């Protein structure tokens, strides 16, 4: 707690167990302001294929929903290899070590 | 010629037909019995083994060199048996593919 002691630490490997199977991984992301604080209509013009009604939002998201994030080219090939299938369980998610900077 | 040296290896297994004579005549002879019973034998054996083995844990990032069945088609898959009955080894498989740091 306070501004100067860190929040949490570097996670970022892979556990292989019998049964299940525990990947962790950590990234760094920098989030601008979007929008100039607004929300705002977005739509298409004319008749066509591609047309659209729609809004832009000052908020972002984080998306881990792609696999190669999790898996490394190594666990991936001994994953591979050794099994005929996977599903997951459970997943957990944490933020940390915000710090916010004026331009 | 590679392997595990050993100072007391695994015990040899030997194993005989035991003679048995033929029909030995009426008058007494201390020579040796010359003659015998054609015959062999035939059965099943079994081993079992138990192999101890050291696990894996390697934190490379990129994959590795593996041992896998030849890509290609082939009139004969591999290490399996031809037309006319008979078992075919492709390749000597070494061990050692995982890479390990010095
Ligand atoms: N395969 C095998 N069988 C028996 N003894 C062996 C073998 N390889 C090495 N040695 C010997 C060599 C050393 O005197 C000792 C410890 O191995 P050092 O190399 O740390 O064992």
């Amino acid at each position: 707690d306070g501004v100067g002691q860190s929040s949490g630490n570097w996670h970022c490997d892979s556990v292989w167990m019998g049964d299940r199977v525990l990947t962790k991984s950590t990234r760094t992301w920098s989030l601008p302001t979007y929008n100039n604080h607004l929300y705002k209509q977005i739509n298409g013009s004319g008749t066509g294929d591609a047309v659209y009604f729609g809004y832009s939002t000052p908020w972002g998201y984080f998306d881990f929903n792609r696999f190669h994030c999790h898996f490394s080219p190594r666990d991936w090939q001994r994953l591979v290899n050794n099994h005929w299938g996977i599903r997951p369980r459970r997943l957990n998610f944490k933020l940390f070590n915000i710090q916010v900077k004026e331009v | 010629m590679g392997g595990f040296g050993l100072k007391n290896p695994p015990p040899q297994i030997l194993i005989k037909n035991t003679p048995v004579p033929a029909d030995p005549p009426t008058q007494f002879s201390s020579q040796k019995i010359n003659s015998f019973i054609t015959q062999y034998s035939t059965g099943q054996m079994t081993v079992e083994i138990e192999w101890e083995l050291r696990k894996e844990n390697s934190k490379r990032w990129n994959p590795e060199i593996q041992y896998t069945a030849n890509f290609n088609n082939s009139a004969n898959a591999q290490f399996s048996v031809n037309n006319n009955g008979l078992y075919i080894e492709d390749r000597t498989i070494g061990t050692r593919y995982l890479t390990h740091t010095l």
